[PDB]
């Protein structure tokens, strides 16, 4: 029990500092080296709010191994805002990027309207605007530990149902039916190669997603659920260990989403 | 090549009616069209103007909200609407087809016209030689004047002649105060400096006989009252 | 057979060799001063102010 | 700043900007296949089942397909190939009786075949082959070996061991495996194949676009 | 049969020394005392946008602000030059364009490519659309050139290895010109009319004569396919561009190559070339993705036109000189000064 809290406090200290480190290091150099249509104008979203989002992790980084925030108010309220914004517009885009691979199986010359150019502009405005819009309430106000936790808990709730659940229901369910389109057109012809390859990559994505996402968000609300009125500390532990790993996406997404698809690394190289 | 203007008739005053105009043997997609009007006794009048796919439209000022300029481009067909008709409505009423691309002559085809009859800033161009003695063979020359310079910048006049032999649609002479219209004979010639312009016929002949309008395409179109020959 | 292209080969290359040639040295003379007589008529060679060029920025 | 006519100028312009965007979107939307072969390899069977240039249009399953038989053109195949860098795929036609056949014809098969898929103007263009008259092959081989042609060959002179050793001659002249795909088919069955082919292409094209093959 | 063969060698022979004896001196040695031409530095006026597929070829108009341009999306489009307006988009029955001329009356236009056919369109219809006037069939290849003499009057080139002079009016060829062993890949009027010159891909250029039907000379000296041939605005001289990647300077009152234009950086095809007005530089496109400026007098690469983002597939000098057109395989046109 003793043993718990002592151990807590290294993973406060050092895991948090040097994870967070280690992710920012090689997340900012990937998301830069990778760094037109719509699956691109998506994808180049995507790998800019993971840039940004990875550009508030020093300071928290420095905080923590020194055990205090050093960089003043105003600022602690700016870099929780800009984390959690680029997050989720990081999971909005995800999951956008799963309905483009949809509509790309399902209209190969890319008829469908929102493959146009100008409209995956606009709903990349809309995304931006709108997770700017639903991150507002953490103004008035560590997210977690921080605030009413009356209606901490509710706005956390409330946001992993909108940017999280939701999404993840969307992306599931396209990437559902990109594995069926292409189990079912694997070989139309003996001879071709099979397209194992794309089914292991939309498999892979869901499941990143959601091993990645999925701990995090949850263990955020038991941690705020547990802050409202020795549970408590193991809570906060598991808390603890579950936020670095939801961050790792934007660490795996610029290698997963622009490396592992050949065309896209061999271009990179004779770039 | 051929417009067939339709609807003319007798309406009462403050009343409604919709001229027609049925267009074939040319491209009509392509033609912005025009409706313009000559009173009884008086010079042509533009009325309104319909671009090529419709996105322009204008009306004269003294017609502005009244009227209605319409086209059935798969019809192959013009319409103006009129409402709350006007004694000084009453006219004969020509349509006119118009394109708009570098080095094409606009208004150079016209109607036959419809007449109705009704129950009982702008660039000011002026023909004051209202009427000149002819004889066949001379050399006349009709002069024009406008308010403003129709010289545009990019170096184009914007002046137009038109010939409306006793009893015909006005037919396109020149276009653009120099340009010869096709199918017209080389003996007009388009001339003009300082806001004043003139219309030579060297060693005329037969045919020539008629009022010569002027009119100004600068911006939005204004006739002269109309010179006069006759033998 | 062959025998009428080689034929037409011949007549072609007799009735080639028998046209007259200058020397190459008048010939380059030639060119060059048509080159320099209309040196100034040349508006890529010699740029005209932008008053007369009918190519201007936006 | 712009006159009544220069203003209407500009509409039309913008006009035909119109159409040319709605005429590129309609043939962006359409398979092109280039059609190649001997001067006898029976891509007229092809042809029919589906001075210069013959083309020909053809819909399959709400494909719209348009097939160049590029074939009776007898100038330069350098100085014109390049006009077709951009078709889907090409359809190779090989009359599989040339083996005993004189202008020695399949092997000017094969060396057109060569020039072809090695060219660097396909270097990624997939290659639908189609291997014509197996029906006269199956005759022709009880009398005349395949080791007529290809001497190294040493199989039974059947039509199974034949028919799939001259497929292999055909498909290792391809020198770029990696990148390029061919779909041989031995010959309302060759325009399924020939959709089943497109199709694989497009969604390969399209996998590789986001990222995916 | 082998007489002829040794009296067509001895011809040959006497032919080459014959150009040799006059072969006294060098164009760069005779222009040795000029100054070189500062450097050209052109900038892109105008970028012509609209065609969805490779340009293969362009031509100004006679007024010096029209140009038609053809791709292979099968369009040609009439453009304003000045204001960047399209005048005019032609539909093409056969979409594998490879040539298109402008009439000097501009009346007309002309294009053809893999149809083996020449179309003749009137721009000038009463109905105001732009029509098929004739189409010119009897070339039994691809069309890769054609320049309107007249209105009446085409002269055609083709992959067929022959020249062809058309009657508009009937559509019958008045001459064929016959003499090349390769495919005939582009063609240039004398100023005149009265002559044109031919490059093929038997590496070789031709003079002929319109009215006789003659070939008048012969000349040699690229390693490949000459794909571009345009004729110096003096009338005496013409430039060809070929695949070995050299342009070359041939007088016809020489009979001979003057010079020669051609660097180590440079390794690809050259697929146009044009004069200036003056005729003292040499424009080129070039496999390369962009076009360069040559000296014609002294062989020194003046500038570069690198605005494009393909193939240089054309190139064009307006009659005044005062703009040059660059069409490309990228799909645009760019007018440079
Ligand atoms: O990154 C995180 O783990 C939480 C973070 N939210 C923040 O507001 C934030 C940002 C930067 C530093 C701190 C911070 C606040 C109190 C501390 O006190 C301490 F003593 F515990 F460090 C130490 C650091 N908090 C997020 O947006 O996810």
């Amino acid at each position: 029990c003793k043993n718990w809290l002592a151990a807590e406090a290294a993973l406060e200290k050092y895991y948090l500092s040097i994870f967070y480190g280690i992710e920012f290091v090689v997340g900012v150099l990937g998301n830069t080296i990778v760094v037109w249509n719509s699956s691109n104008i998506y994808l180049f979203n995507l790998s800019v709010s993971d840039l940004a989002f990875l550009c508030t992790l020093p300071m928290l980084i420095r905080s923590y191994a020194n055990g205090n925030w050093i960089y003043g108010d105003v600022l602690c309220i700016s870099n929780r805002y800009v984390l959690h914004a680029n997050l989720y517009t990081s999971i909005l885009f995800l999951t956008f990027i799963s309905i483009d691979r949809y509509l790309i199986i399902k209209y190969p010359f890319r008829e469908h309207l929102l493959q146009k150019k100008e409209f995956a502009i606009l709903i990349s405005l809309a995304i931006w605007v709108l997770v700017t819009l639903e991150l507002l309430p953490i103004l008035p106000l560590d997210f977690a530990s921080s605030g009413d936790p009356n209606y901490n808990l509710i706005y956390s709730m409330c946001l992993t149902l909108l940017g999280f659940l939701i999404p993840l229901f969307v992306m599931c369910f396209f990437y559902y039916k990109i594995a069926l389109f292409l189990k079912q057109r694997n070989r139309q012809v003996a001879t071709a190669l099979p397209l194992e390859k794309p089914l292991n990559l939309v498999i892979m994505a869901v499941v990143i997603f959601s091993v990645l996402f999925t701990p995090y968000h949850v263990m955020r609300n038991v941690r705020i659920a547990s802050r409202l009125g020795c549970t408590q500390v193991v809570i906060n532990s598991f808390y603890i260990v579950t936020r670095p790993l939801a961050f790792l996406n934007s660490v795996i997404n610029p290698v997963f989403y622009f490396l592992l698809g050949d065309h896209f690394r061999d271009m990179l190289m004779n770039q | 090549v051929q417009l067939v203007e339709s609807g003319g008739g007798l309406v009462q005053p403050g009343g409604s009616r919709k001229l027609s105009c049925s267009a074939s043997g040319f491209a009509f997609s392509s033609f912005g069209m025009h409706w313009v009007r000559q009173a009884p006794e008086k010079g042509l009048e533009w009325v309104a103007y319909i671009s090529s796919g419709s996105g322009t439209i204008y009306y004269a000022d003294t017609v502005k909200g009244r009227f209605t300029i319409s086209r059935d481009d798969p019809k192959n067909t013009l319409f103006l609407q009129m409402t709350s008709l006007r004694s000084e409505d009453t006219a004969m009423y020509y349509c006119v087809r118009s394109i708009y691309y570098y080095g094409s002559s606009p208004f150079d085809f016209w109607g036959q016209g419809t007449t109705l009859t009704v129950s009982s800033s702008d660039i000011v161009m002026t023909q004051a030689t209202s009427s000149v003695p002819v004889t066949p063979g001379e050399s006349v020359s009709i002069s024009c004047r406008s308010s403003k310079s129709l010289l545009h910048s990019n170096g184009n006049t914007y002046l137009y002649w038109f010939l409306q032999r006793p009893g015909q649609s006005p037919q396109l002479l020149i276009y653009r105060m120099s340009n010869l219209a096709s199918g017209v004979p080389d003996r007009f010639s388009g001339s003009g400096s300082g806001t004043a312009f003139t219309l030579t016929i060297s060693r005329l002949e037969a045919e020539d006989v008629g009022v010569y309008y002027c009119m100004q395409h600068l911006e939005y179109l204004t006739f002269g009252a109309g010179t006069k020959l006759e033998l | 057979a062959s025998i009428a292209q080689a034929r037409k080969l011949v007549e072609q290359l007799k009735m080639e060799a028998n046209i007259d040639r200058i020397k190459v040295s008048k010939a380059a003379a030639d060119l060059m001063a048509y080159c320099e007589a209309h040196a100034k008529e040349d508006p890529l060679l010699t740029p005209v102010p932008a008053s007369e060029n009918p190519f201007r920025e936006k | 700043t712009l006159s009544a006519e220069d203003k209407a100028a500009v509409e039309r312009s913008k006009m035909i900007d119109r159409n040319l965007r709605e005429d590129g979107e309609k043939a962006a939307r359409e398979v092109k296949l280039l059609l190649l072969g001997a001067g006898e390899s029976g891509k007229n069977t092809i042809v029919k089942q589906m001075t210069g240039i013959v083309e020909t249009h053809f819909t399959f399953k709400d494909l719209h397909f348009k097939m160049f038989d590029v074939g009776a053109q007898r100038s330069e195949r350098k100085k014109w190939i390049h006009c077709f860098e951009g078709v889907t795929a090409i359809i190779f036609c090989v009359a599989l009786s040339d083996y005993d056949l004189v202008l020695n014809r399949m092997h000017a098969s094969m060396k057109l075949f060569d020039s072809i898929c090695n060219n660097k103007w396909f270097t990624d263009t997939s290659i639908i082959l189609f291997l014509n008259k197996k029906d006269l092959f199956e005759e022709k081989i009880k009398k005349s070996p395949l080791t007529i042609c290809y001497p190294e060959y040493a199989g039974s002179n059947t039509y199974e061991e034949a028919a799939a050793y001259i497929q292999c001659q055909f498909e290792d002249l391809n020198k770029r495996k990696d990148t390029k795909e061919i779909y041989t088919h031995f010959t309302t069955k060759n325009v399924q194949f020939v959709f089943d082919a497109v199709t694989d292409v497009i969604i390969k094209n399209n996998l590789k676009d986001c990222g995916l093959f | 049969l082998d007489q002829l063969r040794q009296e067509a060698e001895q011809l040959k022979n006497q032919i080459r020394d014959a150009r040799k004896a006059c072969a006294d001196a060098t164009l760069s040695q005779i222009t040795n005392n000029i100054d070189p031409v500062g450097r050209i530095q052109m900038r892109t006026r105008r970028t012509l946008r609209g065609h969805l597929a490779k340009i293969y070829a362009m031509h100004w108009g006679t007024d010096s602000r029209l140009l038609v341009s053809a791709s292979q999306d099968g369009k040609l489009i009439i453009w304003d030059s000045y204001t960047t307006n399209k005048v005019h988009a032609i539909p093409l029955r056969s979409s594998w364009v490879m040539t298109c001329a402008y009439a000097p009356s501009g009346n007309y236009v002309a294009c053809g490519g893999l149809d083996n056919i020449c179309s003749i369109y009137n721009l000038k219809t009463r109905e105001g659309n732009v029509r098929v006037s004739r189409e010119l069939a009897g070339h039994t290849g691809y069309l890769s050139c054609c320049r309107f003499l007249d209105d009446n009057q085409i002269v055609t080139s083709s992959g067929d290895t022959t020249c062809a002079l058309w009657d508009i009016e009937t559509g019958q060829q008045t001459t064929t010109f016959t003499g090349h062993t390769g495919d005939v890949m582009s063609l240039s009027l004398a100023p005149d009319t009265r002559l044109f010159v031919s490059g093929a891909c038997d590496a070789s250029a031709k003079l002929w004569d319109v009215r006789e039907g003659m070939c008048r000379q012969t000349f040699t000296g690229h390693e490949s396919d000459i794909n571009a041939i345009c004729f110096f605005p003096n009338g005496n001289a013409f430039a060809t561009g070929s695949d070995d990647a050299t342009c070359r300077l041939f007088d016809l009152r020489a009979d001979q190559e003057l010079m020669t234009y051609s660097h180590d950086n440079i390794i690809c095809g050259i697929t146009s070339v044009s004069f200036s007005k003056s005729g003292r530089l040499l424009l080129a496109g070039y496999d390369d993705f962009n076009c360069n400026v040559w000296d014609a007098l002294k062989a020194d690469r003046a500038g570069v036109l690198a605005g494009h983002d393909n193939r240089v597939s054309c190139l064009g000098v307006t009659d005044d000189g005062m703009a040059v057109a660059t069409g490309s395989w990228d799909s645009f046109l760019k007018i440079w000064n």
